[PDB]
């Protein structure tokens, strides 16, 4: 399958991006790691532009958009990373930061599609 | 890149048969501390316990008066590549 590809293709590029900014600044803040704050913050900007350009443009190629969505933003954002950090802190009794990583992954990945789907809107 | 050992271990209170013992914490998510204690004088058993990842300090009771004790901790930490795993530990000497 040629959709296959697209999921493969997209989604190893966004594995890729997110192994490495993780690795590279998640230690730098441990109580809210910004490597996978600000992978899963860009891939709801990407889902966002996604939502309100593929609207506009209803022939783009399956392919383009699957690689995009399913593929990079998919392989790029994480729930699992999210949890295993919040649980963590849970464990630690850091209750606190616990609460505010969940806000903030949450609330902030709403904004980030919210402000790609209107910018893109506005143009 | 970052240090996952705890710093600054000292003991800050002492009577004949116990010591209050102090670090700072490390810059990483520590779940918990592991304290270790044993006499420093030959092969007597080295005993730990833990200590939640919030404190940075911990009592260590039921000692003999006059004896050189080697005391350590390390932490068992989250990191985003090792998952939970274990530093290596901070040592110290001190004679009730
Ligand atoms: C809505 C959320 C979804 C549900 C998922 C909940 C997550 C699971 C709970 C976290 O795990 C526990 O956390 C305790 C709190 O940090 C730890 O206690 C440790 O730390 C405490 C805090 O001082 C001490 O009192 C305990 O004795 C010590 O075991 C305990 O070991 C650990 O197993
Ligand atoms: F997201
Ligand atoms: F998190
Ligand atoms: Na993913």
């Amino acid at each position: 399958i040629k959709s296959l590809f697209a999921v493969i293709i997209g989604g190893s590029v966004g594995c890729t991006l997110r192994w490495l900014l993780s690795t590279k600044f998640n230690s730098l803040f441990p109580n809210l790691p910004p490597g996978t704050l600000v992978v899963n913050l860009l891939a709801g900007l990407i889902i966002g532009t996604a939502l309100a350009y593929f609207l506009r443009q209803p022939h783009l190629d399956p392919f383009w958009k699957l690689m995009i969505t399913t593929g990079l933003c998919g392989g790029l954002s994480t729930f699992s990373t999210f949890s295993v950090e919040v649980f963590a802190l849970l464990q630690a009794g850091n209750y606190i930061w616990a609460l505010t990583s969940v806000l903030v992954h949450v609330i902030g990945s709403l904004i980030m599609t919210a402000l790609g789907f209107f910018i893109i809107t506005i143009l | 890149s970052v240090s996952s050992v705890p710093t600054k271990l000292e003991v800050v209170a002492a009577t004949p048969t116990s010591l209050l013992i102090s670090w700072d914490a490390p810059a990483v998510t520590v779940v918990h501390y592991v304290i270790t204690y044993g006499e420093t004088g030959g092969n007597s058993p080295v005993q730990e316990f833990t200590v939640p990842g919030s404190k940075s300090t911990a009592t260590i009771s039921g000692l003999k008066p006059g004896v050189d004790y080697t005391i350590t901790v390390y932490t068992m930490y989250y990191s985003y590549s090792d998952l939970y795993s274990y530093s290596s530990p901070i040592s110290i000497n001190y004679r009730t």
